[PDB]
């Protein structure tokens, strides 16, 4: 996160750290005490399986405390329609192997049903990002988890207000922009797979997923999430499915 | 199958104030939504087929925001057009002023302004003119004796005058609210003439 | 009448009680700007008389144009627009904390998300576990 401030302990209490061999890979949200939402680029490279872990109640990297619990990667889930290497419907769906105990550390981020996410948390102006990834684009990553707040642009507004530099890839139907265009605040490389949390009514629910991050902050450009509205059904129908032998599974989308 | 609306603008005076927008709709409805820069979007004029839409009651909730509107277009991401920002405080029109009463004390005349009402509430009550600007509001009188050439000019902090006239003379007087500190849209029209 | 006629000049005969044209007002004012300034808000008319403010609003004249002020539960130019037929689920929520059903024909329902019940306002939701989802615990949840 470039331009954030440290989350207080306990305060981001969804927030997931994937490792794969030990070594930090990307963020997740906990959406209930076995499954776990990430972005699919995440997982392009991933040779072992079988070495998958989640970890829960994390806060600082460099010191192990009584709140963090622990979880193998049992399946990750990702559509059918995702090409690996690009940005589209780039959202993967994990079932931990054993369920993760609820503490003051430990919370799922409501996943929230289609119709109020579309017409009514769409229209929520602010929202955090979170993640312990680059402070600054090809920085060194962050010891504690950042948090940082961004405002949402309905696409329109996000392509007349940006510029086309670097690398523009088409802004769909299944992503939506938010952050700031002046180089300042971005979630950045190793922040992918975290959530965009909304706030409405004393409760917050997952919105987004931090999508690629690297070439994050780039003035002419906003940062561009997951848009979780349009994957609800199919999350929803994955979860109550039984188990596959194998880790990857490639889901039909829709 | 949609058009998007255009021409957005602004009709406000004494903080009524309406979006307007073109054209009218065949087979499409509307729906407008507010914002502060900062703010959430608030919906009004749900599936409307008019093509204006009274957002009196969002902008009276701070007349000092600058406040951004969009119109959107659905058939009987949506098609959508922004608004110009509007910040009522500087940009809405001074209605026009009313004289309430006029007395004389012999060879000087008491000329009083009428207090104009607001879309502006505070609890039961339509705050005045005066209530929202203070200060920043003067009244100008124009006033003249039928038998001269020229007119005299009179300037108030309040909602009252206190000029010297000529004994035995008639004169004709009309009023204009101002607001000095603006470049633009700094008087409302005059009030209608009041002679005795 | 045109013993009506023999009478001399008054604004309040001739413009007030009867009705008066340009030429009428300006042989009485003689100056122009005078007489524009007289003109422009006589020759204008009341927009007010068609009574355009509905649901007991009230009409304010303005120069070719009027203001409606409305009763608390209207709005609109006019004050056609009825506050309390706004229940819908886009108009903020419906007033539903969390989940809002349009109901065509009966009202909208609020409903909760798992974890939490509706409680008796028919609008809030209460939390029925320890740890609700999307909740922070150390913030007193
Ligand atoms: C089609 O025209 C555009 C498209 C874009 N596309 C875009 N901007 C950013 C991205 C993106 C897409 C997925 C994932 C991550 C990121 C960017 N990124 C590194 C982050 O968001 C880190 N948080 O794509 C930008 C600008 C234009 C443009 C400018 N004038 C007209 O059009
Ligand atoms: C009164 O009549 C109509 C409304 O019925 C309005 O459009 C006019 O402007 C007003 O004079
Ligand atoms: C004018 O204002 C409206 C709001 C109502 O109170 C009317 O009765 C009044 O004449
Ligand atoms: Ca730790
Ligand atoms: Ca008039
Ligand atoms: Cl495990
Ligand atoms: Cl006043
Ligand atoms: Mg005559």
């Amino acid at each position: 996160i470039v331009g954030g401030k440290v989350c207080p302990k306990g305060e981001c209490p969804w927030q997931v750290l994937l490792l794969v061999n030990g070594a930090q890979l990307c963020g997740g949200t906990l959406i209930n005490t076995i499954w776990v939402v990430s972005a699919a680029h995440c997982f392009d490279k991933i040779k072992n399986w079988r070495n998958l872990i989640a970890v829960l109640g994390e806060h600082d990297l460099s010191e192990h405390d009584g709140d963090e619990q622990s979880r193998r990667v049992a399946q990750v889930i990702i559509p059918s329609t995702y090409v690996p290497g690009t940005t589209n419907h780039d959202i993967a769906l994990l079932r931990l192997h054993q369920p993760v105990v609820l503490t003051d550390h430990v919370v799922p981020l409501c996943l929230p049903e289609r119709t109020f996410s579309e017409r009514t948390l769409a229209f929520v102006r602010f929202s955090l990002v979170s993640g312990w990834g680059q402070l600054l684009d090809r920085g060194a990553t962050a010891l504690e988890l950042m948090v940082l707040n961004v405002p949402r642009l309905m696409t329109q507004d996000c392509l007349q207000q940006s510029r086309k530099v670097g690398d523009s890839p088409n802004i769909t139907e299944y992503m939506f922009c938010a952050g700031y265009s002046d180089g300042s605040k971005d979630s950045c490389k190793g922040d992918s797979g975290g959530p965009h949390a909304t706030h409405y009514r004393g409760t917050w629910y997952l919105t987004g997923i931090v999508s690629w991050g690297q070439g994050c902050a780039t003035v002419g450009h906003f940062g561009v999430y997951t848009r979780v509205s349009q994957y609800i059904e199919w999350l929803q129908k994955l979860m109550r499915s039984e188990p596959r032998p194998g880790v990857l599974l490639r889901a039909p989308f829709p | 199958n949609t058009v998007a609306a255009y021409n957005l603008t602004w009709k406000s005076t004494n903080f009524k104030t309406i979006l307007e927008w073109e054209p009218k709709p065949v087979n499409q409805v509307y729906t407008v939504q507010i914002s502060t820069k900062s703010g959430d979007w608030k919906s009004k004029c749900f599936y409307t087929t008019d093509t204006e839409c009274d957002l009196t009651d969002e902008i009276v909730k701070d007349v000092k925001q600058t406040y951004l509107a969009r119109v959107f277009s659905y058939p009987a991401e949506p098609l959508y057009e922004n608004s110009p920002e509007f910040t009522p405080y500087l940009e809405t029109n001074l209605g026009q002023p009313t004289i309430q009463s006029f007395e004389q004390v012999g060879t000087k005349v008491n000329v009083t302004v009428e207090d104009e009402r607001t879309l502006v509430r505070r609890n039961n009550t339509f705050l005045s003119l005066r209530d929202v600007f203070g200060k920043d509001l003067i009244y100008t009188l124009y006033y003249w004796k039928s038998s001269s050439s020229g007119k005299k000019t009179a300037k108030t902090n309040t909602n009252e005058f206190l000029i010297d006239v000529d004994k035995g003379e008639n004169y004709c007087f009309s009023v204009q609210a101002v607001i000095p500190s603006r470049t633009v849209n700094r008087k409302s029209t005059d009030s209608p003439v009041e002679c005795m | 009448a045109f013993l009506e006629e023999l009478r001399p000049g008054s604004l309040e005969r001739e413009c007030k009680e009867e009705q008066c044209s340009f030429e009428e007002a300006r042989e009485i004012f003689k100056d122009a700007e005078r007489t524009k300034l007289f003109w422009i808000s006589y020759s204008d008319g009341d927009q007010c008389a068609s009574s355009p403010c509905q649901n007991g609003g009230s009409c304010k004249d303005q120069l070719q144009s009027y203001i409606c002020f409305c009763l608390p539960a209207f709005e609109g130019r006019n004050c056609e627009t009825h506050k309390d037929d706004q229940l819908i689920c886009v108009n903020e929520n419906g007033g539903c904390e969390q989940y809002c059903s349009d109901h065509t024909g009966t009202k909208r329902s609020c409903r909760c998300h798992e974890g939490y019940s509706l409680l008796a306002d028919g609008v809030s939701c209460t939390p029925t576990v320890e740890y609700p989802c999307g909740k922070i615990p150390i913030l007193e949840k």
